[PDB]
């Protein structure tokens, strides 16, 4: 695969198996599974208070206080409705499904439950896209610490929306490979002019983030997406959010795939070298 | 004069023959199996644990199958391990004077037989076998029991350390099951390194120490830096959790505790014996460590007098039958001299340690 | 704890190999003014013949060796790309071996296109002196 | 080529001169057989180390002995991506230094790769084949580094166009 | 000893 | 492992190195009659579906060679009872198969010649041939009532799945 | 005329008197004796007593005895008293490995060059029926690589890794008689340095020495691609030729003026020593035929050159062995006809 | 940290992947990769259930008998295990991987190079599967019976291993291999259904032999009594299997008869299917325990642990225990009869332990091991990989007794 998926596979598989066994009419089985996703979030699928007819899906994020200030609760009430309940202990957003009360088309609720982290993330994008569409300029930027040392800055202007990722590469080989990938990201204008404008800054913040206490280091990159009203309005808003909330994981995934392909080529050249060296023996002729 | 018989009461093998023999006439392992035979070794570190099995082995040597000699018409020279207790020394003499009644009995220490096989009479013998390591100074053909030192490191501990080192390389070895295989690996591949920093740099930067060994189940393992690290427990005992000093420092301590006039004879006549002294590079390492100790603790720093210190450690290339060759040489030069050999007249009339040998 | 294995006692040996040099200087290095006079007149072959005379093979100081190497490298850098072969073929076998020693000394100090002409000098000296001159470079006890 | 062929010719001639080895037991240690260019225990058994340089950054260093020879190669690294690809290639091949029988686990300081060839490798392999292998190595390392750089650039182009396509 | 059998399926 | 006969007593005749056991055959032969309801043919039919999969067999008693021969003839019978329609056609085919001449112990082409020994003379050879013919005829007669069904005109597929499986990779015909 | 014995290297070889059996060591701790069953070689005998790598084999013809020295600091004398060869241990009293061994011309002594900076001259004592060694150690500073005996059974040449070729006197009064006067000197006690050469600045390790037929000339090859001849009659003068080839590992004086050497160039070469004191290269003896892998018979370095014919008084064939595992026999009458202008 | 570790167990047939602290694996996928047979074209591949039948793709199996054959396919398999199924950022999660028995240290160094130099994991533990099966057997017994000494019968989709483990360490010289597992059983069931039944399509014949084996198979005490049960009352025992055709969809019904008990019979009679091997499994276990040292044999007899998917038959442990008891009492009776010296040796208790998590026993042992707080004191971190090198993953320290 090239593009990363948005839906979590474990939630979709577990809820599809549970809803198929509920639609078949068999007895429900217990579930207690805790797992994780990208950007250090936690998921817990369980049975609340031991009742096997109820399935509770809970997500814990370390940065839910920043998302809660930008209207996450209204979007989670809008996109889920009656399934949204009070949160579990130690978890931020909880969802409840009752196996006796299920719709006929169970694909849509499974597909919405697989997009739980996306629906948590989408509220700041919806708020600032509505700020840009209504012309409400001069608002404060949104700072989301989606990781421990990585940051996200969302700003709305008169004719553009600016999304800045501040990302940290672990090793210097990843710094050089990421500079190659971002240099090809800067010259992305060959695929027409409808693409968003991508800017890259190595080791230094951009000039708009100068009053802020941004991080300066040898392993820190700043990536700016400039989004136009063709990527902002409601005809293509959700696709823009789906593409833009997974970009850091996309970039690090392709850096690691590049290093694995380099390992494949070095394995082939090492095998050729060992064949040339083993042809030099008089015993093997 | 007659024929003077000789037999070696070793832990591993029994070799018997006559006086003046250049080679041992009858060599056989000490296997005594009871019925598909339950073999029990009667010798543990030179100390007898099963005297009836040793008596049956002595009947096998004295029987018609191997030697076919009269028990009361021959002179016999036996072997004794160093630091032997006096109760076993009385017991073997009482067994050989009561149960067989030999006319000539002379039990000898193996250190003076090792020095007699090289034609020497004064020197230090370092004997490392399977159980323990002895250092024995012998002056004018007589051993010195107040200067004999004991170090509890031998080939069993080196084999156990090699098992522990090969477990850290990722090979599944068991201590109670794969002992003989790693013992064969130790006998085939291990050696004593000269300079340990140089050897560790060579093992870490190059691949010239890597050797392949084929296991009995067909797997091929690669032994690299463990070839010199396993015999380094002889010089650094804290690698195998033994509170000691090492073999070279013990040798320096037991030579420097002797008389002032006898140090130069001891320093030029150091003889290695035993199966655990057959590692390649051991006398060069011993000479280097003794010269370092003589620089540090005698000359106190200056190197101008280091060239006057002469040390020659000579290991014989014929090390397989050294003790029996020394016993054959001693029985050959004392073939007619029956005053040294104890007789039955002292045995009937209150044999006190065979009249003090 | 030990404090005695950190002394190399092989340095203080009575049977260690000493080089046993005879001494002298070998008339130091070549003359600077003579080879500059040969260079200013255009006689590159005579400058090569003068620059290879009296090497500092017996001197202990590194300064005369570096001066002689700089003189021979200044002669060899100032050569053309066509008259190398006739300059090499004018020398005898000892001159070819000393030229090979100076080429392998001048390989250690690159400066722009110095190595790009030292490779051509190495090719011509290998063609006129064989593989044994490199072995005499490798087995020289006293080096330039 | 411009200046690659005389450089490889000089390296081939020096490798023919230096790979003349024989079996030699140790003088200082009893019954040891060590490569004398590594232990450095006797100064009489060492040859003079020689250097062959193409430019200021690209050179080999050949240091021989009675029974061994160390050949240290520094490769051409034009920029940062070729530098990290060269370092990854040297780590990859030195991790497999028991399959290459003539390779060191660590380089000497200031050089990228280093071969150690003993007299046993000259006994069980033809020595002119070993010289041809070292020259073949010095060509194919640069060819594989250039191909890996081109592959990384093409992959980055396709990844950037694929992400900006879907907007 | 024997333990009979169950004529069913999992 | 494999299954052996338990119908051996010391009051039994021994022909060759095989055994001459009593059977309840209506056909004539040198074997005596048996008052008991269990015989060597019934035991071999009871043990055939387990013993046909085995490729190593150890001779424990003298009736085991008789069990091996009846098992081999059962494997020969199922190779010819595959291509039939009714029970009476199968009885005619098994009577045709029982009248044929198979290789005796001693002739080439007969398997397990290392285990089976030669007959002593001509009369013991005739007694052994008549005993094997009576065993073959009662083997076919006993198998014809168990291959087919009360829902007739169909041989059962639970017996016709053992056609291509041979005892110890050996066959009487070849 | 090349025969491929093994794929493993041959460290050393030794012929008997009839040139019918050859003793090899195929790079391990064993000696293989091959005899020629008609027109092909078969492995007759196998001798195994060393527990280390065998570095030298010599065969005394008239007494018909095989001496072997190895890296286990040991030497054995093998005698064929019955159909099986029997070894006898020699006490060398060395602490380093033995590198070379050679019999005396009268076959009463043999000389072992070792890495302990000694030369062990061993002679047989019948009082206790074993071999006693005496050491020559005073000017030698490194490992002795090659040895060669003088025809008068007293003097001994030795090349070593301290870049010197020396001539010693190995006169043992228990076995030998009084030596006559030689141009190398008059006073010959045991272990006395008669002469020493090798001072040329760029010293190389002397890999091979050889005395002449008369014994008044001595040739040696060195690791700096040099071949030198010292003449004792002409005021002990040394003439050195610097070759443009790879270094030579073995040398042999074929006649009084011709010397054949071979080495890492995988090809035997012929040098001429004139009476005026001039050493000139004549020709390579492995010129490939043209009819229009390496272009030599040996694919690896030639390590040993010996005389297959009736030695230095009249030589017609010589035998070369090397690391490629093959033995080559070269004939002078074919090489003087294939190569034009060659008269030796 | 707060994030649980990732436990991946790559087998020859099935890869079990999930997060630590869970009872069941999150994904049990087939261990195959479908590839396309310059550019981004090495990312055009599928793994698992999407890699079985694709029209333009070729299916490769990188793991044969536990040993990884192709390392590029294994690296791409780990790429889509991490980034598509687990969805874990690999720089934040510790990893527990498994290795086959008698694995070379070079394979551990290759796995460590793949894990550290391509995915940049903070830590990596490579675990022996027999110790994990012994750890997973602890959730059936009491708290005083939790030891690390026992015999592991690992039977999957390859060679069945009999592994003796003494005090958490594997006695490598007494491991034996039986060439019978689930592929041989489904091949035998496929041959029986080919000989008897009709109507099975030839492109689904391996599939319907699988579902007969996983749903209808058991073991039997006696073959002759079972054949008499199936022949006399042949309506209670003979079942029906209904399947759907892949092309031209039609329900076909077959009679599942004799192959229910003849399926798992080839463990105890290996000459039914395998020509070369004829030694039954109880003789192999008896030979393995008799080749062990004498001071450990009775703990090995007292604790025999079944693991793997091919040990998931009804009463398999009961018949293994009965056959091992009747072959271990024969030696005691022979010693009492041939000697007769009134020695009277102590009777040996043979106990085969069957537990609930027997199918994914290796994954459950890894999940219970990686959930402990001591697991971060036994891993090899990336700092130790950069300092020392890849030689730290040659040795992995055995975990102590905990829970
Ligand atoms: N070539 C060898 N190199 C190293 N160790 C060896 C070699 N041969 C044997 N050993 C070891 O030496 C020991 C045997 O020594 P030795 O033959 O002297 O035994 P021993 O006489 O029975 O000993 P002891 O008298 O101390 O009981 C064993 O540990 C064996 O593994
Ligand atoms: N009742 C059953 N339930 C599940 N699987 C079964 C059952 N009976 C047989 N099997 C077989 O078990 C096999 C699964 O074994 P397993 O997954 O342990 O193999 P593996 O990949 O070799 O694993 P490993 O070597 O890690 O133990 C499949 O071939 C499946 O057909
Ligand atoms: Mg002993
Ligand atoms: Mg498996």
């Amino acid at each position: 695969m090239i593009l990363l998926e948005v839906n979590n596979r474990i939630i979709e598989e577990t809820l599809a198996l549970k809803f198929e066994n509920a639609a078949a009419g068999n007895k429900p089985e217990a579930v207690e599974v805790t797992f994780a996703d990208f950007d250090g979030v936690l998921y817990h699928i369980s049975n609340p208070n031991g009742d096997k007819t109820k399935v509770m899906v809970s997500i814990s994020l370390k940065f839910y206080k920043e998302l809660q200030a930008h209207g996450a609760d209204e979007l989670l009430k809008r996109v889920y409705g009656s399934y949204l309940v009070n949160p579990e202990s130690g978890y931020n957003v909880s969802l409840l499904y009752d196996l006796e009360n299920l719709p006929a088309s169970k694909d849509s609720i499974v597909h919405q439950a697989g997009m739980l982290k996306r629906n948590c993330f989408a509220s700041v994008f919806e708020k600032y896209f509505q700020f840009q569409e209504e012309g409400k300029e001069g608002e404060n930027r949104a700072v989301i610490h989606y990781r421990d040392d990585e940051t996200m800055y969302v700003e709305s202007k008169k004719d553009r929306v600016t999304v800045v990722f501040s990302t940290v590469f672990k090793d210097d080989d990843d710094v050089v490979i990421g500079k190659v990938f971002m240099q090809e990201f800067k010259e992305g204008r060959r695929a027409s002019h409808t693409a968003p404008q991508v800017l890259f800054s190595h080791r230094e913040p951009p000039l708009e983030l100068k009053d802020t206490d941004a991080a300066v280091g040898d392993n820190i990159g700043y990536i700016t997406f400039v989004l136009f009203p063709r990527h902002t309005n409601a005809s293509a808003r959700d696709n823009t959010i789906n593409l833009i909330h997974t970009f850091r994981d996309y970039l690090h995934y392709h850096i690691k795939c590049s290093k694995a392909y380099i390992h494949t080529r070095m394995r082939a050249k090492t095998s050729d070298f060992l064949k040339v060296l083993n042809r030099a023996r008089p015993d093997a002729e | 004069g007659r024929k003077v018989v000789v037999c070696d009461n070793g832990t591993g093998f029994v070799k018997c023959g006559y006086a003046g023999s250049n080679f041992p006439e009858h060599i056989f392992p000490a296997l005594v199996g009871r019925p598909m035979l339950e073999v029990n070794y009667p010798m543990e570190n030179g100390i007898v644990r099963n005297w009836d099995d040793m008596k049956h082995l002595w009947d096998y040597t004295f029987g018609p199958e191997k030697l076919n000699i009269d028990t009361r018409n021959c002179k016999i020279l036996l072997t004794e391990p160093p630091m032997n207790p006096t109760k076993n020394r009385e017991k073997i003499v009482e067994v050989m004077f009561e149960t067989y009644q030999f006319s000539g009995v002379y039990v000898a220490i193996q250190a003076v037989l090792t020095l007699y096989a090289q034609g020497l009479l004064t020197g230090v013998v370092v004997d490392s076998g399977d159980g323990v390591t002895h250092i024995c100074p012998v002056y004018e053909g007589f051993s010195l029991p107040h200067l004999t030192r004991r170090l509890d490191i031998a080939g069993r501990d080196i084999t156990r350390y090699l098992i522990k080192l090969l477990l850290l390389r990722g090979y599944a070895f068991n201590h109670s099951a794969d002992f003989e295989t790693v013992r064969m690996i130790k006998e085939k591949l291990c050696y004593v390194g000269y300079n340990i920093e140089q050897e560790q740099k060579l093992a870490l930067e190059t691949t010239v120490l890597v050797e392949s060994y084929t296991l009995p189940d067909g797997r091929i393992i690669k032994v690299g830096g463990e070839r010199f690290e396993a015999p380094e427990a002889l010089f650094q005992p804290h690698l195998i959790n033994v509170e000691g000093v090492g073999v070279a420092e013990l040798l320096f301590n037991t030579i420097q505790a002797a008389d002032i006039d006898t140090r130069s004879e001891f320093y030029k006549h150091i003889v290695l014996s035993g199966g655990s002294t057959m590692y390649p590079g051991l006398p060069s390492r011993l000479e280097r460590e003794l010269k370092q100790l003589y620089l540090e603790r005698v000359l106190k720093g200056d190197v101008e007098k280091l060239s006057k210190f002469k040390i020659r450690i000579e290991d014989p290339p014929r090390r397989k039958h050294m003790v029996f060759l020394g016993g054959a040489v001693l029985a050959d030069i004392m073939k007619d001299k029956d005053n040294f050999w104890m007789t039955r007249q002292e045995y009937q009339e209150k044999g006190v340690r065979v009249l003090e040998k | 704890s030990a404090r005695f294995r950190k002394v190399d006692v092989d340095e203080y040996d009575e049977n260690k190999f000493v080089d046993e040099e005879d001494g002298g200087d070998g008339q130091a290095g070549p003359d600077e003014g003579e080879v500059d006079s040969c260079l200013r007149q255009g006689n590159m072959t005579a400058a090569l013949q003068a620059a290879l005379k009296n090497p500092p093979i017996n001197t202990k100081s590194q300064a005369v060796k570096d001066r002689a190497g700089s003189i021979v490298l200044k002669v060899l850098i100032s050569f053309k790309a066509n008259d190398i072969e006739k300059a090499v073929q004018s020398l005898d076998k000892n001159g070819v071996d000393l030229l090979m020693k100076y080429i392998y000394k001048g390989f250690e100090s690159p400066s722009d296109n110095s190595s790009a002409v030292l490779l051509q000098w190495h090719e011509k000296a290998l063609a006129a002196g064989g593989v044994g001159s490199i072995v005499r470079v490798l087995t020289a006890r006293k080096t330039v | 080529t411009a200046t690659l062929r005389p450089y490889l010719s000089a390296v081939r001639a020096t490798l023919q001169a230096a790979l003349c080895l024989e079996n030699f037991s140790s003088q200082v240690v009893e019954r040891h057989n060590k490569p004398e260019v590594e232990v450095r225990s006797s100064k009489e058994l060492l040859l003079q180390p020689v250097t062959i340089s193409r430019n200021e950054k690209e050179k080999v260093l050949i240091e021989g002995s009675i029974n061994s020879v160390r050949v240290s190669i520094a490769v051409k690294q034009a920029d940062e991506i070729e530098k990290i690809l060269c370092h990854k290639f040297m780590r990859f091949m030195m991790m497999r230094a028991e399959n290459f029988f003539i390779l060191r686990r660590k380089p000497v300081e200031g050089y990228d790769i280093s071969f150690l060839i003993t007299n046993f490798h000259t006994e069980q392999m033809y020595k002119h084949k070993l010289v041809d292998f070292v020259i073949h190595f010095m060509e194919e390392i640069d060819k594989e580094i250039s191909e890996m750089k081109l592959s990384v650039n093409a992959r980055a182009r396709i990844v950037a166009e694929e992400f900006l396509k879907n907007f | 000893d024997d333990w009979e059998t169950d004529p069913d399926f999992v | 492992p494999a299954y052996h006969s338990s119908l051996m007593d010391p009051d039994t005749k021994l022909i060759g190195n095989m055994a001459l056991l009593p059977i309840r055959s209506q056909f004539k032969g040198p074997a005596p009659r048996e008052t008991k309801d269990t015989d060597i043919v019934d035991e071999a039919i009871y043990y055939f579906k387990a013993n046909v999969f085995f490729k190593n067999y150890e001779i424990k008693n003298e009736a085991d060679r008789t069990l091996i021969y009846i098992t081999l003839y059962i494997s020969e019978c199922l190779k010819k009872l595959q291509k039939c329609n009714s029970k009476s056609q199968g009885e005619k085919e098994m009577y045709t198969l029982g009248i044929t001449n198979f290789p005796i112990p001693g002739e080439p082409g007969f398997p397990l010649n290392a285990i089976y020994a030669k007959p002593a003379n001509k009369q013991e050879d005739e007694v052994m041939r008549a005993y094997l013919q009576q065993l073959r005829q009662e083997t076919g007669l006993r198998l014809c009532e168990k291959v087919f069904d009360p829902q007739n005109d169909k041989p059962s597929k639970w017996w016709t799945c053992f056609v291509k499986r041979q005892f110890m990779n050996k066959s009487l015909s070849g | 005329s090349l025969h491929q014995f093994l794929l493993e290297p041959i460290t050393c070889h030794a012929w008997n008197r009839d040139r019918t059996q050859i003793a090899l060591s195929p790079n391990n701790h064993e000696v293989h004796i091959y005899k020629k069953n008609g027109g092909q070689w078969v492995k007759a005998h196998e001798l195994k007593e060393h527990n280390g790598h065998i570095t030298g084999i010599d065969w005394a013809p008239k007494s018909d005895r095989i001496v072997t020295c190895g890296a286990d600091r040991n030497a054995y004398v093998w005698s064929q008293k019955d159909g099986v060869w029997k070894p006898t241990l020699v006490i060398l009293r060395i602490n380093r490995a033995a590198t070379f061994v050679k019999w005396s011309p009268l076959e009463n002594k043999f000389a072992v060059g070792s890495g302990a900076r000694l030369i062990s001259v061993c002679y047989f004592e019948s009082e206790n029926d074993w071999w006693v060694s005496k050491h020559i150690k005073k000017p030698i500073r490194s490992t002795v690589l090659s040895l060669d005996w003088h025809p008068n059974n007293v003097l001994l040449a030795a090349g070593s890794c301290d870049f010197k070729c020396r001539v010693f006197s190995a006169y043992i009064k228990e076995v030998d008689e009084k030596p006559a006067s030689t141009p190398w000197g008059s006073k010959m006690p045991f272990g006395q340095l008669m002469s020493e050469f090798g001072g040329s600045g760029t010293g190389g390790w002397v890999h091979g020495v050889s005395f002449s037929a008369s014994g008044s000339r001595l040739a040696w090859v060195s690791h700096d691609s040099t071949v030198s001849v010292a003449d004792a009659s002409k005021s002990v003068q040394v003439s050195t030729l610097k070759t443009e080839f790879l270094p030579l590992l073995s040398v042999s004086f074929v006649s009084e003026n011709s010397v054949v050497a071979a080495g890492h160039d995988c090809c035997p070469m012929l040098f001429n020593y004139d009476d005026r004191g001039c050493l000139t290269f004549v020709s390579k003896l492995d010129i490939p035929k043209q009819s229009i892998a390496l272009e030599t018979l040996h694919q690896n370095s030639i390590t040993q050159v010996s005389i297959y014919e009736v030695d230095k008084q009249d030589c017609r064939k010589f035998c070369t062995t090397g690391i490629d595992g093959a033995m080559t026999i070269w004939d002078f009458k074919t090489l003087e006809s294939s190569i034009q202008g060659l008269r030796i | 940290g707060r994030l649980p570790a990732c436990v991946v167990d790559c087998g020859t047939g099935y890869t079990k992947l999930g997060y630590a602290g869970n009872t069941e694996p999150q994904f049990i996928i087939p261990s195959c990769i479908a590839i396309k047979e310059k550019g981004v074209d090495d990312l055009d591949f599928f793994i698992g259930d999407e890699a079985i039948e694709k029209p333009t793709y070729a299916t490769k199996w990188p793991i044969r008998h536990g040993i990884v054959e192709d390392w590029d396919l294994m690296e791409r398999f780990m790429e889509q295990v991490i980034f598509k199924y687990l969805r874990a950022e690999p720089e934040d999660h510790y990893f527990l991987l498994t290795e086959p028995p008698l694995n070379t240290p070079e394979n551990r160094e290759y796995t460590a190079e793949i894990m550290f130099e391509s995915f940049n994991v903070p830590g990596l533990y490579i675990a022996v599967q027999a110790v994990l099966a012994l750890a997973a057997s602890w959730t059936s017994r009491q708290v005083g019976e939790r030891t690390l000494t026992g015999t592991v019968i690992d039977s999957g989709d390859g060679v069945t291993h009999v592994i003796p483990v003494a005090e958490g360490y594997v006695i490598g010289s007494c491991i034996k291999h039986i060439p019978i597992a689930g592929r041989d059983i489904t091949y035998f069931i496929q041959q029986l259904l080919r000989d008897r039944e009709v109507g099975i399509p030839p492109e689904q014949s391996l599939e319907t032999a699988k579902a007969v084996k996983e749903r209808y198979s058991y073991v039997c005490p006696d073959l002759v009594k079972e054949f008499n049960k199936y022949d006399t009352d042949g309506s209670k025992w003979i079942k029906q299997y209904t399947g759907i055709n892949a092309i031209s969809k039609k329900e076909f019904s077959i009679d599942v008869g004799y192959e229910r008990f003849l399926g798992p019979e080839i463990f105890f009679h290996p000459e039914f299917a395998n020509p070369d091997f004829t030694q039954p499994i109880s003789e192999v276990v008896d030979e393995v325990i008799q080749n062990c040292p004498i001071d450990v044999r009775r703990p090995l007899y007292k604790n025999i642990v079944l693991s793997g998917g091919s040990t998931m038959f009804r009463d398999f442990g009961r018949r293994l225990q009965r056959d091992l008891k009747r072959t271990v009492d024969a030696r005691l009776k022979l010693s009492e009869e041939l000697s007769g010296g009134r020695l009277k040796p102590k009777p040996i208790d043979v106990q085969v332990i069957t537990h609930h998590m027997q199918r994914y026993a290796v994954w459950f042992g890894g999940s219970m091991l990686a959930s402990t707080p001591e697991f971060y004191q036994v891993c090899h971190t990336k700092k130790d990989y950069e300092e020392i090198g890849p030689s730290i993953c040659r040795h992995n320290p055995v975990f102590g007794v905990m829970s």
